[PDB]
């Protein structure tokens, strides 16, 4: 009746089948007093199911609710397209309203190379203290990844490992951008700056570079 | 106040007067139940009450020791041996407000019959149908407490009418709350009757120059019989002189 | 809050002897060279009465005799107030003293006499107390300790606000403020009378003539009552508030008052001069 | 249910308090209670207070407690939600929610959301980097406080596949608004409250 620590963290494997968004307590939740919720890209939530038995007003039939002690879980069987949200958990029995993590819904995407592009500085930002030298990753479904470089020894720390926030694509493709944040004393001091990821698909797909 | 959470105010230990509220021509109804709408300067009462509530024009008349509806039911219980007095009137001057006056409360569904003299402001869902609620409404529950919308286009049904509902009560204490006591003019070397608080009968009213200690109302002579008295108005001591009689 | 007062000297109480003392007015009529034989409650002459004390010697141990003890109520209290610090302030009447009933508190403060009757949850020990600051010179109130909490009060006589004195001289007693309780047909009437007196102790002969002071509108079941006191909290007075206060000086009389039939004097002003009592000896039968 | 709508994001300083209305369209007002919820970028939604337009009373959480002041407004049907002693930590979308009168109450309806972020140090307009080739088409927009930035490559005729980026938190008035489409042709860089054409012709 405190918190809701949801077991799923990924249900983007494949989108035709069912869900579990299970959402556990610590303690004995009330006589099925649990909602649920569903919020697309960052907009206004929608309710889903009260009760978990009864259906919502305008909500179609496409989902349904289970669960009556303190393990509740929500299956949607026959997993549509626009059903691509975060489902949230509200166990209104207790006194204090609180509410869950949820679990982010996507499709599947191959794990194919990403892309190497380079741009290294020019004067104008150079003599700034912004030797920013952007590459990112593009075309790599699984989020989990480290961005790493060949920065003279053989990485470097922070301007390297900048691991920008990458947005969901219609392909569930993303793409981090790693751009140096260093000065320019640092700048024309390593080597030869080479960008790569570490990932299953690749692990070192660099292709292009720029010396100093 | 509102008509689920009427606050009484119980004023003792006063010289209160009456004659401002029936002889006012300004109150809509002025029905007093059991005690009689006149001589009610001469009741001296230990401690009376006063309830505050404002209500509909059509619900007036269920203010009244026996009745039915929604407001004499489940809001306001009048005991059956009412002695005190209603007093209401037209209030939709100022109290309407023009788009709604969502001020004024009352309560709809309860789920027992309320008892004479009970203030319950409890706001639980109540158990419309068999179900428990337990706290949520949505599922054939309903809401204790409506609001009334008072609206200056309205009927006089449905107008403001500011009740206040004047309680009497005779404990074994001694009586403060009594009644305006008047005065007359000071006749003098006369034979005539004294009306004095203690004191009651028949003399001559003359100039004393004896001088009582200032705690004192009356005193007699040796054979206990009453000869000067003091003015309850003005720190004055009279001589009660005896009323010329004789025979023929 | 309730604070149980600790360190008190133990010790078995006095009884002194009200010499003609106690002779309040009967009625309110005024009679001039009169002997008026009344049938009121009084107290009998040369009675036996109570002798409790507050005193606080400065030796190894001394008597830290701190005397407020509930007394029965039965038909009258005659209360003296010898003293010459202002220490006695008040009384505390009611049945049970338990919060569950009406009770009538008369507390004397440094602002104003505050006359109210409510239900007080009165503690084990209440008293009144100041603490002198050596800062900056002056007597101010330190604790209210007559009560914690208050329920629904039926009267309230807060007086006129004023300055006191409370000023710890010292000698002889020089303020004796008789007072006689009593409860008829509900009205719970109060006497009162102040004359100077210029001894210790041992109340010395004379006749007092109690003038009525006050018939508040009251007849709440009186049956017992208490002694409000003040302690004079020095800077001689180490630790907690239980053990941080002197008793100072003081000493109240408190009798029990018996139906009985008295003869009284006026004299040319009404005012009352001397009594018989007419059941303590044949001569005065 | 009804039609809740919000107000605009209410970009402040850290030092100074705001109020967020909510219409109510669709039914009464007097008749539902209205309540405030905030979703913070990585935190979870915390409920925070919910007023009783009907009974004039508002709850309080126990970790907003005193510094808020949720009141409403029955003339105009509105909610306002004012939130004293705005910290750096109360980055949050505010939603408006409408819930049923009692003691348990479920959010049935949602708003619309408030950006109400305390970082405002300045009015800097935006920096777009002139990204030397090595050797792709890329600006790297830099330098800039207000969030609000429209990007695009020749407005539309080299916008194809144009993965935006959001902006990460720097310390002040520096928001890190990368993008780079895949491979005159200049990257349109725009902005809201100034709008400047710092657009660099770069390409390879
Ligand atoms: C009563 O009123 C009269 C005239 O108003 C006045 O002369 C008299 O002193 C008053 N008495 C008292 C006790 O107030
Ligand atoms: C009467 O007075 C004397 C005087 O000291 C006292 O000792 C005694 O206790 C009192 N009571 C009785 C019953 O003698
Ligand atoms: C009001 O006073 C009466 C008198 O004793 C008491 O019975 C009653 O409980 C009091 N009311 C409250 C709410 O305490
Ligand atoms: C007052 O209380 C006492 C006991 O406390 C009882 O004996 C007496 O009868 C009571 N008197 C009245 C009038 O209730
Ligand atoms: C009685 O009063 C008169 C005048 O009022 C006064 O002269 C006389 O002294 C008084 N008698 C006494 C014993 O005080």
């Amino acid at each position: 009746e405190i918190v809701l620590t949801q077991s799923p963290g990924t249900l983007s494997l494949s989108p035709g089948e069912r869900a579990t968004l299970s959402c556990r307590a610590s303690q004995s939740i009330n006589n099925r007093h649990l909602a649920w919720y569903q919020q697309k890209r960052g907009q206004a939530p929608r309710f889903l199911i009260y009760g978990a038995a009864s259906r919502a007003t305008g909500i179609p039939d496409r989902f349904s609710g289970s669960g009556s002690g303190t393990d509740f879980t929500l299956t949607i069987s026959r997993l549509e397209p626009e059903d691509f949200a975060v489902y949230y958990c509200q166990q209104y029995g207790s006194s204090p309203p609180t509410f869950g993590q949820g679990t982010k819904v996507e499709i599947k995407r191959t794990v194919a190379a990403p892309s190497v592009f380079i741009f290294p500085p020019s004067d104008e930002q150079l003599k700034s203290g912004t030797a920013s030298v952007v590459c990112l990753l593009n075309n790599f479904y699984p989020r989990e990844a480290k961005v790493q470089w060949k920065v003279d020894n053989a990485l470097q720390s922070g301007n390297s490992q900048e691991s920008v926030t990458e947005q969901d694509s219609k392909d569930s493709t993303y793409s981090l951008s790693s751009t140096l944040t260093l000065s320019k004393a640092d700048y024309e001091k390593h080597k030869v700056y080479a960008c790569e990821v570490t990932h299953q698909g690749l692990s070192s797909p660099v292709t292009k570079s720029f010396n100093r | 106040a509102s008509v689920y959470a009427w606050n009484r105010k119980r004023i003792s230990n006063c010289v209160a007067d009456y004659s401002v509220l029936y002889n006012s021509a300004s109150f809509s109804t002025f029905k007093c139940y059991g005690v009689s709408p006149t001589k009610l300067n001469d009741l001296c009462f230990t401690n009376v009450y006063a309830d505050s509530f404002v209500i509909r024009g059509d619900e007036v008349r269920q203010i009244a020791p026996g009745q039915t509806g929604k407001i004499a039911d489940y809001n306001y219980k009048l005991p059956d041996d009412f002695t005190g007095c209603v007093i209401a009137w037209n209030s939709n001057n100022l109290d309407s407000k023009v788009g709604g006056n969502y001020n004024y409360l009352y309560r709809l569904f309860r789920k027992s019959n309320l008892k004479p003299f009970e203030r319950d402001i409890s706001t639980e869902i109540y158990q419309a149908g068999s179900t428990p609620c337990n706290g949520v409404e949505g599922f054939n529950c309903y809401f204790p407490l409506q609001s009334y919308g008072f609206q200056p286009t309205n009927g006089v049904g449905y107008q403001p009418y500011r009740v206040v509902v004047l309680s009497f009560e005779l404990l074994h204490a001694p009586a403060t709350v009594c009644g305006p006591k008047k005065s007359t003019n000071l006749v003098k070397n006369k034979c005539v009757n004294f009306n004095f608080n203690g004191l009651t009968g028949t003399g001559v009213l003359t100039e004393s120059n004896k001088k009582f200690l200032p705690f004192q109302q009356f005193g007699r002579d040796i054979a206990d019989t009453t000869d000067a008295v003091r003015d309850p108005q003005t720190l004055e001591i009279l001589d009660i002189t005896p009323c010329s009689f004789g025979g023929v | 809050q309730c604070v149980n007062l600790t360190t008190r000297t133990q010790l078995p109480p006095a009884y002194t002897n009200s010499f003609t003392r106690g002779v309040y007015y009967p009625d309110k009529v005024f009679r001039s060279s009169v002997l008026h034989s009344t049938q009121d409650l009084f107290l009998p002459f040369f009675s036996n009465v109570t002798w409790f004390h507050a005193i606080h010697v400065s030796g190894t141990n001394g008597t830290k005799r701190f005397d407020n003890p509930v007394l029965p109520f039965n038909d009258g209290v005659y209360f003296a107030s010898t003293e010459k610090s202002n220490i006695i302030r008040g009384w505390i009447f009611g049945t049970t003293l338990d919060s569950k009933t009406q009770s009538l508190l008369i507390v004397n403060n440094a602002t104003n006499v505050v006359i109210k009757v409510c239900e007080f949850q009165f503690c084990n020990d209440p008293f009144l107390g100041v603490y002198y600051h050596k800062n900056n010179k002056s007597w101010m109130e330190s604790e209210f300790r007559v009560y914690s909490s208050a329920n629904n009060c039926t009267f309230e006589y807060v007086s006129q606000p004023f300055l006191m004195d409370l000023e710890g001289k010292q000698g002889n007693f020089k303020n004796l403020r008789e007072f006689v309780f009593k409860n008829i047909d509900g009205y719970f009437k109060i006497y009162s009378k102040h004359t100077p007196i210029n001894l210790v102790r041992d109340l010395p002969q004379g006749f007092s003539a109690l003038e009525p002071l006050v018939d508040l509108p009251i007849g709440i079941n009186i049956t017992r009552f208490q002694t409000l006191l003040a302690l004079h909290r020095s800077y001689l007075t180490p630790g907690d508030s239980s053990s941080g206060w002197t008793a100072g000086a003081a000493a109240y009389y408190v009798g029990y008052l018996q139906p009985r039939t008295f003869l009284l004097k006026y004299n040319e002003n009404g005012t009352i001069t001397d009594a018989v009592d007419c059941a303590l000896d044949p001569l005065s039968e | 249910q009804v039609q809740l709508v919000q107000s605009g994001a209410e970009v402040k300083r850290p030092g100074s308090s705001v109020k967020v209305s909510c219409k109510a369209s669709g039914d009464t007002f007097i008749n539902y209670a209205f309540s405030w919820v905030r979703q913070a970028p990585g935190q979870g939604l915390e409920w925070m207070g919910r007023i009783i337009p009907i009974l004039d009373i508002a709850h309080y959480a126990q970790k907003f407690q005193g510094r808020l002041t949720i009141t409403a407004d029955k003339s105009t049907d509105t909610a306002y939600m004012e939130l004293t002693s705005l910290k750096s930590d109360d980055t949050a979308v505010y939603f408006c929610a409408r819930v049923f009168r009692g003691s348990q109450y479920w959010f049935d309806p949602w708003g619309q959301g408030t950006l109400v972020t305390v970082s405002s140090a300045s009015t800097k307009g935006p920096s777009v980097f002139p990204l030397a080739p090595s050797a792709a088409l890329g600006c790297l927009v830099k330098d800039y406080f207000p969030e609000p930035v429209t990007v695009s490559w020749n407005s539309g005729a080299l916008t194809s596949g144009v993965h935006t980026f959001p902006a990460v938190l720097q310390s002040s008035g520096l928001y890190s608004l990368s993008s780079v489409v895949t491979v005159t042709y200049i990257c349109n860089v725009n902005h809201k409250p100034s709008n400047t054409k710092v657009d660099k012709r770069v390409e390879p």
